[PDB]
């Protein structure tokens, strides 16, 4: 609630801004306009670029690599919109950024911002 | 017993009495030294390895052993991707399949056949002893048996923990007992939020257990035939090498042109690269892939030959959704990349970095 | 109990923990079913709209589609593909008009057709779900043209072409009967019947006049294709019930939806789709709260239920919110749907006892209309 | 506040949805995005078409012929959204009816609706209203 | 104290008493002016957005822009004309893809150029101001572009048509110094100076590095083309300064924004156009609040304003509201403009005493960017 | 005063003797049995009227002299549109300007000069006492002094409660004396909120206190030629009416071609209709509208012909924006507007509406 407290991860509902995944996304959270945690809606174009961010899970005590991807060829859903930053970074480390439309590599050249899912790739370090 | 099995393994890989001639053991080509590599010079550099008889070439680079235990065996998922198995090709189902094989290839090996092997095996008195504490007594003098207990042997021995020891830097920077350099930890990070992750990580999503740095799928990427090693080869220059499609069983011709991802591990000391040897140094390896992505005219240029890296020896079926990304690989993300491949070694080979580097 | 949010992180946690891979993908909506609705939100004129997919049964957003400025979205009542009729313009909402219907795949929600619509023929207005309107064979869309007359426009869903206009009498709203046949609502209070060949005028039939100059039908009257029911409130809450079920116009016992008491205590009927008709039940839903004449688009917090074939009032809701749209599934024991343009929220009521069982918010700007397809 | 009570006009303020002109007016109060009551913004073409009203005026107790007509070619403004519908008709009487894009006659086709001014143009004399 | 539509209401009370006619017609805007402050608004991702021109004296829109995917608004100091580099699609938000640069007159708002963009080559980020930027004498818009690899474009606006991509090294943001020049920061903590002819081979040089790698520099500095200053933060308020005007970098003392004891409190930047500054005044504000340092994009209600020659505080404000960025008219007397995604509204301060003097709302859906001209 | 003068006007605007063959008054062509129009049948029919030599046809349709006197001086706005005058091309700046012009012209009255109107008002002693008592001793037997002050008195005489009653049912219905009945209500709204009020309504916005249906501007609203009536009068079949101007000092080609708006008041009596008299019926005007709305077969055709329209004998300066309002007049509101267009008839000529 308090927007300039610390964020607090929680494991236990995905559609909230703090859910643990979402530590640095950017947008719309997939699973609120018919895709999932990590899939994205139909009718909508999966990118392949991401950006990441290590993101501690408070079930297991690990902190783990989410590398981001947006889900493009859509209007923004306008449905669960959160902006999370932990570990984010400028836009000169894009790589961490997270204002950045990461649609590359989506089919059909889809660049439009429709919402974001948090697969994890790796364990933080 | 599994122990024993594996010891056995031991001896018959570094055995060149397994070779017609006798010059050649699976330690020739797959050098514990060099990552299990061949290090050998032929008629078309390290691209390609000479058999026992001295001059045959083969048509593909000697793969590294190491990690290739971690394969799974080869089969056809839920996707219709087909996945794992050995060879390049995956045209062997696992490694006990593919260990007999380059013992009888008369480019390899090339014993006549398993009676010959057999034979060879017999001549040896530990083998008696070894192979009949294992496999019974008269073993050897079935060659069918004697065969079959040859690959199981040596696929016991690529098991072991010497082939896969998994003690390189990345190991122990995900254990935590070290970190990666600052140029290491941007070449990790590269690689994860880039297309490498899309065929060179196990999973799709979550984290492996022992990461080998494949999904074990088949790819065309889009290589150029390898001049030299396809000239030494002998198979002609209207030969094409159609990857996973001369499988026997795999028809369906959009497989054609696709390899194996190989696992990346120790891939700073097994060059050169890809399934034909084609490029010998592993930045050229890795700016391959900008040929997909890059604007630049610089893009579609093979630095090790300053011409174009060619037409695909299969124009078909590339993998233009993972290759495409719109995104263009920079020379300091090229250099990271390098580093993090690098942290790949095995702590054993660590010394063979001092020369690439 | 446990939401879908919360089921969808513990399945996660299950995941990682179990180590199960997974293939980050495009998923497919569940194949259309009663139970599925969609929101289409014209979101006050905006240039660009959207319509919402919504699994009714778990209130969950099963997928979206944009559109363009105040589109008109049809749905195919057995399930196999959605449509509209959109307009965009070069320049957001400024240069050269297209006007053009697309189809949609409906899991994958793909366009399958996109058919441009010549001379920039649509009717642009608040969102009437009958200015546009599928005939029952899926084969041809129509759609009204105002300007420079009234008209309306044949389009080709098969073969993916716009036919030709006809022009019409004074006559307003769609309401298809058969693959070459409609009817319209005149000025002059009849109803007109349009058949259309493949060539030519059409033939034009007017029923007798059947309501008078000062009593006024409401934009958005129910329409069941499969029912050839017509239903249309006036603004006072009587209701005509029109069947079209025999290919001409008989004209049902006109009924009130208020009492004559009630009426005099004003209510009215108020709101956008003021009306539901759940073909099966032969039953009928009516927004209503007590309101002036002349706020006859305000939100409703009442529905009235009523039997289509006697009057009788089989129930009245308080709905516990500002209402401006009701729609019905047309399945046994339907849902219905309560969208409040205000709280830009569906909710979700069970239409048998009225309560509300579960919602669906963030449903864009102002969203308006309810579609379901009829497909039992 | 309350939407279902009768319509209250002031002659006040014309950005508030309940001034006297706006009563059977649909969008948006063009004075909002900087129109002003009988001028569209700029960029935005003036349609021709119309649909009137007969608005009681508190002021004076006359009744006045409203001729609403819309500021097209741009995107909806966002602002001063109004939903008045006093002697409001049915489509099929459109010269009463509001939820048309009144924007025929507008430069250049123009038909995306912006906002909605509120000229008289006449005094009354509706038998409907 | 009378509001704007109060003495709107009077004065039309005055004309209709009086017999008094006037043709209705399309406004002009008031000549563009030194409180005009225009507010984008890149709507969370939506595919349509909207530019408010604004009065800031009278508090009053007097004017809008409408615009496609995440334009990059840019208003030419000069008051001449205001232009944006757009992204439209032919079907809502998907389809072909058209990047185009349009010019308006600031009075009739009437775009009097429309310049495509080959090969769809903007930077989709959210709005950076700096990411799209005018040469100083207004005739050139140079744009960032990311993929295949950072790049930027540069557009004729005097002969309205695109030129050319430059090829960049690793870097961001575009600071125009000259016709024919700009700056980037690069991934390496330099800056680097990029001149460039009609055809040829950029002539590319970097600073040294003048940040260490942990130190983060925010998104949106701000920079002053007619004092060639920017006006870079970090994370932690420290302020980086670097003197263009020579037309080569020159690195300013670096201020603290934030004192120790704030610092050691938890005091931080945070915001998106967390920054201005007063060119005549000679002055930077920084939104700054109590807050974890990774909730750098959160809202501030709090603006230092410092001398930026001395680094010295010269007021700490309590905005009262949730702001997200700041600017300031470059007139004398400014006005700080406050602007809150939050509530869709820009605040209007006295820039001196912090005051706020009138506020207008309703200006979209998430606004982000104020920009104003530096006419003086 | 005001009312001598207008009576000596009254006796001059019946009076034949301002004609050279003494066989003609403004009467004959303005009947005030008609509405101030010439009822006579002549070659082109009604579409133009004869003058005092009984072959010499005029080549404009004889306009109402009702509610003339509301029209404003001739003048150009702060718009740049001209406004106001006398004459279908408004060369005349006001009633009195206007007033001299048929007596001196051939093809109507055909005085040769003012000396000889002069000499005719001598003839008779009451207008030696009824012009001396107003202007003085010896006004008639100065022919400058004489011709203005006819004109003035015709002026005046225009100007009386007499020419512009305003007690037509609309004029009783926005007293709220009488209701209109639901057609003639369903005609105004159609009116007010179709293209006609664009120009037939004296304000922008507003309410007029003296409306005439007419914003007095010049329009080209691109009509044809009127064939027989251009026959008639041997104007030639190579002679461009260029309406506005034609008036001396209107240099600006953007008027060629436009008329005047005329005032719709009595226009139900005053056919036939337009500059030149070229339609015969109410109903045919109201549908020349359609020609630039409606995409319909009948839209482009004549209904008094059976044929096109025919070009615009002037195809430039059209107001497209004004009748370009992409709707078309169905034929229930092209019934109305007939009905609401009667109402605009003055009590006096409610009998002649069949
Ligand atoms: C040089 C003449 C070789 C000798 C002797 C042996 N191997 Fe080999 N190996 C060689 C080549 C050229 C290839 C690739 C050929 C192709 O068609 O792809 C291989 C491949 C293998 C593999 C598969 C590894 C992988 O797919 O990643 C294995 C497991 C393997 N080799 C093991 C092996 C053993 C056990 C040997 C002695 C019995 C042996 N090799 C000899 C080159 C040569
Ligand atoms: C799937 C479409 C892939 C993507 C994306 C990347 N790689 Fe790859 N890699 C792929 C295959 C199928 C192969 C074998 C190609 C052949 O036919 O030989 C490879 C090979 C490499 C190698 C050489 C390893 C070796 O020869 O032992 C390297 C060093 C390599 N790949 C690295 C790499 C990087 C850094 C990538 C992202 C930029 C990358 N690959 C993407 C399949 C795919
Ligand atoms: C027929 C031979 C006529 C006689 C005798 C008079 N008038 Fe006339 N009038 C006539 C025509 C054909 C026209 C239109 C001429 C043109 O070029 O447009 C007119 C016009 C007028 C007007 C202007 C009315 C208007 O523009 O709306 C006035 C005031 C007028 N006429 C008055 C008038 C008087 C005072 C006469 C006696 C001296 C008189 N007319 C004679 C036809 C004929
Ligand atoms: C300005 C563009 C106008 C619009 C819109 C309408 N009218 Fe008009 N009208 C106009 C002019 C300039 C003229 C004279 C044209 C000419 O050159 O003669 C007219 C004429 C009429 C008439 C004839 C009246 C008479 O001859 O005394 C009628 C009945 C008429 N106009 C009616 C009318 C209606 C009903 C309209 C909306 C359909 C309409 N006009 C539009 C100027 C303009
Ligand atoms: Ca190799
Ligand atoms: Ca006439
Ligand atoms: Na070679
Ligand atoms: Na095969």
């Amino acid at each position: 609630t308090d927007p300039r407290a610390k964020w607090v991860p929680q494991d236990n509902d995905i559609q909230a801004c703090d859910y643990w995944r979402h530590c640095s996304i950017d947008g719309n959270i997939c699973d609120c306009s018919g895709g999932s945690l990590t899939n994205c809606p139909p009718g909508t174009k999966l990118a392949t670029a991401s950006w990441v961010a290590s993101c501690y899970n408070p079930t297991d005590g690990q902190s783990y690599l989410i590398a981001y991807r947006d889900c493009c060829g859509y209007n923004v859903s306008g449905r669960c919109p959160c902006l999370n930053t932990e570990g984010e970074l400028p836009v000169y480390r894009p790589e961490f950024a997270n204002d950045i439309i990461w649609c590359f590599g989506a089919e059909d050249d889809a660049m439009t911002y429709h919402c974001t899912i948090s697969p994890i790739v790796g364990k933080a370090s | 017993a599994d122990d024993a099995l594996a010891a056995l393994g031991a001896q018959l890989f570094v055995d060149p009495a397994l070779s017609r001639n006798a010059t050649q053991s699976c330690a020739t080509c797959h050098d514990p030294a060099r990552a299990f590599t061949d290090p050998r010079e032929g008629k078309a550099g390290l691209a390609v390895s000479v058999g026992d008889d001295g001059q045959s070439h083969g048509d593909r680079n000697t793969p590294t052993l190491g990690y290739a235990a971690l394969v799974p065996a080869f089969h056809r998922d839920a996707n219709g991707k087909y996945k794992g198995g050995q060879f390049w090709d995956g045209r062997a189902d696992d490694l006990k399949q593919q260990a007999g094989q380059p013992m009888l290839n008369p480019v390899e090996m090339a014993m006549p056949d398993r009676a010959a092997v057999a034979a060879r095996l017999r001549d040896d008195p530990a083998y008696r002893t070894g192979f009949e504490a294992l496999f019974g007594k008269g073993v050897l003098d079935d060659p069918e048996r004697a065969f079959d207990a040859a690959a199981e042997a040596l696929a016991a021995y690529q098991a072991t923990g010497e082939f896969s020891p998994f003690d390189s830097k990345y190991d122990r920077v995900m254990r935590g007992e070290e970190k990666f350099t600052p140029l290491e930890e941007f070449g990790y990070t590269v690689f994860i939020t880039w297309n490498c992750r899309l065929c060179h990580m196990q999973r799709k999503q979550g984290v492996a257990e022992r990461e080998t740095f494949t999904n074990f799928e088949y790819h065309n990427i889009g290589l150029p035939v390898n001049e030299t090693a396809r000239e030494a080869s002998g198979l002609g220059a209207d030969h094409v090498d159609h990857g996973l499609l001369a499988r026997p069983g795999i028809e369906d011709p959009a497989q054609s042109g696709r390899f194996k991802v190989p696992s990346l591990r120790n891939v700073a000391v097994t060059g050169p690269y890809m399934h034909n040897g084609v490029f010998t140094d592993l930045r050229t390896a890795i700016l391959f892939y900008n040929k997909y992505t890059s604007r630049r005219p610089e893009a579609k240029i093979n630095p090790e030959t300053g011409a174009p890296w060619g037409e695909p020896e299969v124009a078909r079926n590339l993998s233009l959704a993972e290759l495409q990304s719109g995104l263009m690989l920079d020379d300091g993300r090229v250099d990271a990349l390098v580093a993090f491949l690098e942290t790949l070694t095995d702590r054993r080979y660590e010394p063979l970095l001092e020369e690439s580097r | 109990q446990e939401t879908q949010g919360q089921a969808a992180a513990r399945a996660a946690a299950a995941d990682l923990a179990a180590g199960q891979d997974d293939e980050p993908r495009i998923l497919e909506a569940p194949a259309p079913d009663a139970r599925r609705v969609y929101v289409n939100d014209p979101a006050h004129f905006a240039a660009v709209t959207q319509q919402f997919v919504i699994d009714g049964e778990a209130g969950r957003v099963i997928g979206m589609i944009d559109g363009g400025f105040l589109p008109n979205p049809v749905v195919a009542d057995d399930g196999s593909f959605i449509a509209h009729a959109s307009t965009v313009f070069s320049r957001i909402a400024r240069g050269e008009r297209t006007d053009y219907v697309e189809v949609f795949d409906p899991v994958t929600l793909l366009p399958t057709a996109d058919i441009e619509l010549p001379d920039a023929p649509r009717f642009l207005v608040g969102t009437y779900p009958w200015m546009t309107s599928l005939t029952p064979d899926g084969k041809t869309l129509l759609f009204y043209q105002f300007s420079p007359a009234p008209a309306v426009g044949v389009v080709d869903l098969e073969g993916k072409a716009f036919k030709r206009m006809l022009d019409v009498p004074d006559c307003y709203h769609i309401f298809p009967t058969a693959p070459d046949t409609f009817f319209m609502h005149c000025r002059d209070g009849s109803l007109a019947k349009v058949a259309f060949g493949t060539e030519g005028t059409p033939e034009i039939t007017h029923t007798e006049v059947f309501h008078p100059e000062d009593e006024f039908l409401i934009n958005h009257p129910a329409y069941s294709q499969k029912a050839g029911r017509l239903v249309w409130p006036t603004y006072t809450g009587k209701i005509h019930q029109i069947d079209l079920s025999s290919g001409d116009a008989k004209f049902l016992p006109a009924v009130e939806a208020l009492t004559e008491a009630e009426r005099a205590d004003g209510w009215r009927p108020g709101g956008w789709q003021q009306v539901a008709y759940h073909r099966a039940l032969d039953r009928i839903y009516l927004l209503v709260d007590q309101r002036d004449e002349w706020r006859h688009k305000t939100a409703s917090r009442f529905v009235v239920v009523l039997d289509a074939k006697t009057g009788e009032r089989l129930a009245k809701f308080e709905m516990g919110h500002e209402i401006d749209s009701i729609n019905v599934s047309q399945d046994e024991k339907p849902l219905l749907y309560a969208l409040s343009t205000g709280d830009k929220t569906l909710y979700i009521h069970d239409a048998e006892s009225g309560e509300e069982l579960r919602s669906v918010n963030q449903l864009g700007h102002g969203p308006q209309v309810i579609t379901t397809a009829d497909m039992g």
